[PDB]
RNA sequence: UAGCGCCGGCCAACUCCGUGCCAGCAGCCGCGGUAAUACGGAGGGCGCGAGCGUUACCCGGAUUCACUGGGCGUAAAGGGCGUGUAGGCGGCCUGGGGCGUCCCAUGUGAAAGACCACGGCUCAACCGUGGGGGAGCGUGGGAUACGCUCAGGCUAGACGG
RNA sequence: CUGGUCCACCCGUGACGCUGAGGCGCGAAAGCGUGGGGAGCAAACCGGAUUAGAUACCCGGGUAGUCCACGCCCUAAACGAUGCGCGCUAGGUCUCUGGGUCUCCUGGGGGCCGAAGCUAACGCGUUAAGCGCGCCGCCUGGGGAGUACGGCCGCAAGGC
């Protein structure tokens, strides 16, 4: 009912007696380039059920995202264990700029112009993980005076 | 009522097996065992209680729980005695997490329900009879409290939290909300609605789910006299 | 000997959010003071107050935080996410007015010595000056 | 007048013949051992166009010398261990100085150049005019919280009975 | 004869602190010098046996050495493969040592399991690899190499 738009899928293995067989990874995003969005990582013995697997994790695990003209409120950095990743607000006209992945995650997000950097590992995997959370913790500036005030 | 009954032979437990979290419930340590509050215990009902009532009246189904041998027909009693679903058993994965899939199993104890009352025997060798019939029992052994339950709870009622802490953990991944009866071996955090105090002894168990049950018939209606109990304490 | 009283500070504020206790002490001094009279002014904790450590000058420091949280883990939001000292004593900071920081954005604070006194990074261009950057919070 | 590079992957562009670890390609991974989108020719396609490719060197990517902005149990990395010189760093209270530091004022920071605006040559490059800020240092004035520094007090550090 | 450290009393000093390039001292074993000592053990060395061979594993023998004094050498998986100092951040249990009328507590040490958190994972976790500051040492692809040249030290082997 989103959008849809996958990230990769690769085809892992494994070793046993006589040969190896493999599954198959396949990590999708998916949003309503609108604020609600959400990342899945589907596995399964065929590239077609993979993906559609990872549909339905992607809409389960979700976030909204306080978008303010399409840019991000503020700034910030969030090193998922492996890899890091810096996000920052930029004026209409700007665009998306970034590595593929995280593209993925702030255009189906509804993000429009955003300065970005991969820094650290880089595994696709983990730097999807670690976007998501650190959309997970942008905070509006209601959320601060809202935390700040605890009338 | 609700004071000095709960005062009576229901309070303390446990020594040297807590988190420091439940340290905040607790009023002392005598003879080596942990004297929980006596009133924070009262205290909390209150909370708890509006949350139970609040509950019921809306009609919503509460899921008890409680595998651990001194409680376990002291669920089934008070949970039948009120129309909620409820597990004395061995709790299962994915209860609620996994809840589509162990459905069919409920299902499952419909269509032997079928045969365990239909002139279709005439078939059936009598070796199909045995084990099928079997089936039914265990399938029943397991399932006979929770087959009630057909959506999916709104929340869930534990005897012993860190025990049968594993639904804890569904539940609280479905966001449903959680309240228990827990002693000092417990997490006092993860627990949205807490009834602190002893939960070992059928004493502290049978006055809980008492007066937890009643609530809920009350706030519902048509309240009578507790079940069978006393006598089982013995 | 303890090296840096400040960085201390700071620290025993972020150890004790993370557990989140009720409140931590720490060794008296007056330039301390003005660190959390200004992070609590600006809604950081609910404040502080003088006390006694068996003959010795401290501070309780009242911790603010978030509402509860549902679903696993109801680990409640920090009110202090980050905290950080800048000028250390291994380093010092200096800045001018023309070129004092913006925290998150403007979201975030960055307290800093003066010759005008002890100032958020606001305040310090309202009246116009520059000092030694102490840290940031957000 | 229309040319040049490319069309396995990075990397935008696919088929056919020839060929057969040879002829050859190559920046990295690799490609050719009779059936090659990777050699070579063709048809077609992508890219740019009075150009297009190559070689060479500089900065980038390279947060791969990390001030911004990294590390050191096992990946490269804690000195074999101690005593200690130099240097570095330094707890709580008050006071004088004001070195660092902050502020203001002025001098300087040529022109050209960079950015903005507007005008000139049909446009443009190029050019004129005007505008702004600029690190840095010189003089003067001012603030004194942190650093320093002299001075005074304390006992939580360290030492001692 | 002498070094360190811990506890009680809160008596004295009054920031005298922390770290530490170079320097200096210590530094298993093997090894070197002069003199001594020599039971057992044992490189090398000899014989037996095993094997295709067996300069080895096994067996019989056996010298330096291993022991002491004095002197020199200065290397190591000198390993927790984790520099030191200080502050902060749940507990459970075992044990060594001290103080206290004591199933308890309070300190200093050595272990295991674990909060939070850190980690690439293994794992660490108030004996931190967590959170912070000071200071030193070190790293910057595998090979060539801890080699070569130079310099310094050493009787030499050889070390830096
Ligand atoms: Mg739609
Ligand atoms: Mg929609
Ligand atoms: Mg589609
Ligand atoms: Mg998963
Ligand atoms: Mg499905
Ligand atoms: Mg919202
Ligand atoms: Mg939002
Ligand atoms: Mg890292
Ligand atoms: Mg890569
Ligand atoms: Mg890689
Ligand atoms: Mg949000
Ligand atoms: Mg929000
Ligand atoms: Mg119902
Ligand atoms: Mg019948
Ligand atoms: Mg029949
Ligand atoms: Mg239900
Ligand atoms: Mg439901
Ligand atoms: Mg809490
Ligand atoms: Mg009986
Ligand atoms: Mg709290
Ligand atoms: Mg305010
Ligand atoms: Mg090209
Ligand atoms: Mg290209
Ligand atoms: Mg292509
Ligand atoms: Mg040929
Ligand atoms: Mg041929
Ligand atoms: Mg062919
Ligand atoms: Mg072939
Ligand atoms: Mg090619
Ligand atoms: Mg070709
Ligand atoms: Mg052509
Ligand atoms: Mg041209
Ligand atoms: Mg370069
Ligand atoms: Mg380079
Ligand atoms: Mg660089
Ligand atoms: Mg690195
Ligand atoms: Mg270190
Ligand atoms: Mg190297
Ligand atoms: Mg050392
Ligand atoms: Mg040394
Ligand atoms: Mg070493
Ligand atoms: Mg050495
Ligand atoms: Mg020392
Ligand atoms: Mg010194
Ligand atoms: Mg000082
Ligand atoms: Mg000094
Ligand atoms: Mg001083
Ligand atoms: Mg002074
Ligand atoms: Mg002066
Ligand atoms: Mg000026
Ligand atoms: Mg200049
Ligand atoms: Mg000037
Ligand atoms: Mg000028
Ligand atoms: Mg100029
Ligand atoms: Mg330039
Ligand atoms: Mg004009
Ligand atoms: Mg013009
Ligand atoms: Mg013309
Ligand atoms: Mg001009
Ligand atoms: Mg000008
Ligand atoms: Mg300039
Ligand atoms: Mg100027
Ligand atoms: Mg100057
Ligand atoms: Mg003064
Ligand atoms: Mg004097
Ligand atoms: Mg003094
Ligand atoms: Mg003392
Ligand atoms: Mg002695
Ligand atoms: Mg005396
Ligand atoms: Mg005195
Ligand atoms: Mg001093
Ligand atoms: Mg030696
Ligand atoms: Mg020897
Ligand atoms: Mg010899
Ligand atoms: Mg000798
Ligand atoms: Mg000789
Ligand atoms: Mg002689
Ligand atoms: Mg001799
Ligand atoms: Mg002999
Ligand atoms: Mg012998
Ligand atoms: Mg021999
Ligand atoms: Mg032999
Ligand atoms: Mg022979
Ligand atoms: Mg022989
Ligand atoms: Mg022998
Ligand atoms: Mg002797
Ligand atoms: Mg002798
Ligand atoms: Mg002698
Ligand atoms: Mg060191
Ligand atoms: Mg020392
Ligand atoms: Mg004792
Ligand atoms: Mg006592
Ligand atoms: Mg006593
Ligand atoms: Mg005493
Ligand atoms: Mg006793
Ligand atoms: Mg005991
Ligand atoms: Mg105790
Ligand atoms: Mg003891
Ligand atoms: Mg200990
Ligand atoms: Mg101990
Ligand atoms: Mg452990
Ligand atoms: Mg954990
Ligand atoms: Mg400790
Ligand atoms: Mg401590
Ligand atoms: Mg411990
Ligand atoms: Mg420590
Ligand atoms: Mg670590
Ligand atoms: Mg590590
Ligand atoms: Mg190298
Ligand atoms: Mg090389
Ligand atoms: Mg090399
Ligand atoms: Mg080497
Ligand atoms: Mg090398
Ligand atoms: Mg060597
Ligand atoms: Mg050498
Ligand atoms: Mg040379
Ligand atoms: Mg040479
Ligand atoms: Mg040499
Ligand atoms: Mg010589
Ligand atoms: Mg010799
Ligand atoms: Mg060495």
């Amino acid at each position: 009912d989103f959008e849809e738009k996958m990230i990769l899928i690769r085809r892992t293995a494994r070793m046993q007696a006589g040969g190896r067989r493999f599954r198959f990874g396949a990590l999708v995003v998916v949003g309503d380039r609108q604020g609600r969005v959400g990342l899945g990582f589907g596995k399964a013995p065929e590239v077609p059920l993979a993906v559609q697997k990872a549909g339905y994790y992607a809409r389960r695990n979700m976030v909204e995202v306080p978008l303010q003209n399409g840019t991000i409120p503020h700034e910030i950095e969030v090193e998922f264990g492996a890899s890091k990743i810096v996000l920052k607000p930029a004026a209409p006209g700007t665009g998306v700029i970034a590595g593929a992945v995280p593209r993925a995650i702030l255009e189906l997000a509804g993000v429009t112009d955003i300065l970005t950097k991969e820094l650290g590992s880089r595994n696709p995997i983990n730097i999807a993980y670690a976007t998501m959370e650190a959309l997970r913790q942008l905070r509006t500036k209601a959320d601060v005076e809202r935390l700040r005030k605890g009338e | 009522v609700k004071e000095l009954l709960e005062a009576g032979v229901h309070f303390g437990h446990e020594r040297k097996r807590w988190n420091p979290k439940f340290a905040r419930y607790i009023y002392a340590e005598r003879n080596g065992i942990h004297i929980i509050d006596l009133q924070k215990t009262m205290e909390e009902l209150e909370r708890t209680f509006r949350f139970i009532e609040d509950l019921a009246m809306r009609g919503g189904t509460i899921l008890f729980v409680g595998t651990k041998k001194q409680a376990q027909d002291i669920v089934r009693m008070e949970a039948e005695r009120a129309g909620m679903p409820y597990v004395n058993q061995r709790w299962l994965g994915g209860m609620l997490t996994n809840f589509k899939t162990i459905s069919q199993r409920v299902h499952r104890l419909e269509e032997l329900e079928a045969l365990f009352a239909s002139p279709e025997i005439e078939e059936r060798p009598k070796k199909e009879q045995v084990r099928l019939k079997h089936e039914l029992e265990r399938l029943q052994k397991y399932l006979s409290g929770f087959r009630l339950l057909k959506r999916l709870p709104d929340a869930i009622f534990v005897v012993d939290p860190t025990k049968e802490a594993i639904a804890v953990r569904e539940a609280r991944k479905l966001f449903i909300p959680v309240i228990a009866l827990a002693d000092t071996d417990s997490d006092p955090d993860l627990v949205d609605y807490i009834i602190p105090g002893n939960d070992d002894a059928i004493r502290s168990i049978q006055l809980i789910l008492s007066r937890a049950v009643d609530l809920i018939i009350q706030a519902r209606g048509g309240v009578v006299e507790p079940s069978p109990s006393y006598a089982l304490v013995q | 000997m303890l090296t840096d009283p400040i960085a201390d500070m700071l620290t025993r504020i972020r150890n004790a959010t993370r557990v989140y206790k009720e409140s931590t002490d720490v060794p008296a001094s007056r330039f301390k003071e003005e660190i959390l009279r200004i992070l609590a002014r600006e809604g950081f904790i609910k404040g502080y107050e003088r006390v006694d450590v068996d003959g010795k000058p401290y501070l309780r420091v009242y911790l603010k935080y978030g509402p509860r949280r549902q679903g696993p883990d109801p680990r409640p939001e920090q009110v202090i996410h980050h905290i950080r000292r800048i000028s250390k004593p291994g380093r010092r900071v200096y800045v001018g007015v023309k070129e004092i920081p913006r925290v998150r954005r403007g979201l975030g604070i960055a307290i800093l010595s003066t010759s005008k006194g002890v100032l958020t990074d606001r305040e310090a261009r309202k009246l116009g000056v520059g000092g030694e950057l102490i840290c940031e919070v957000w």
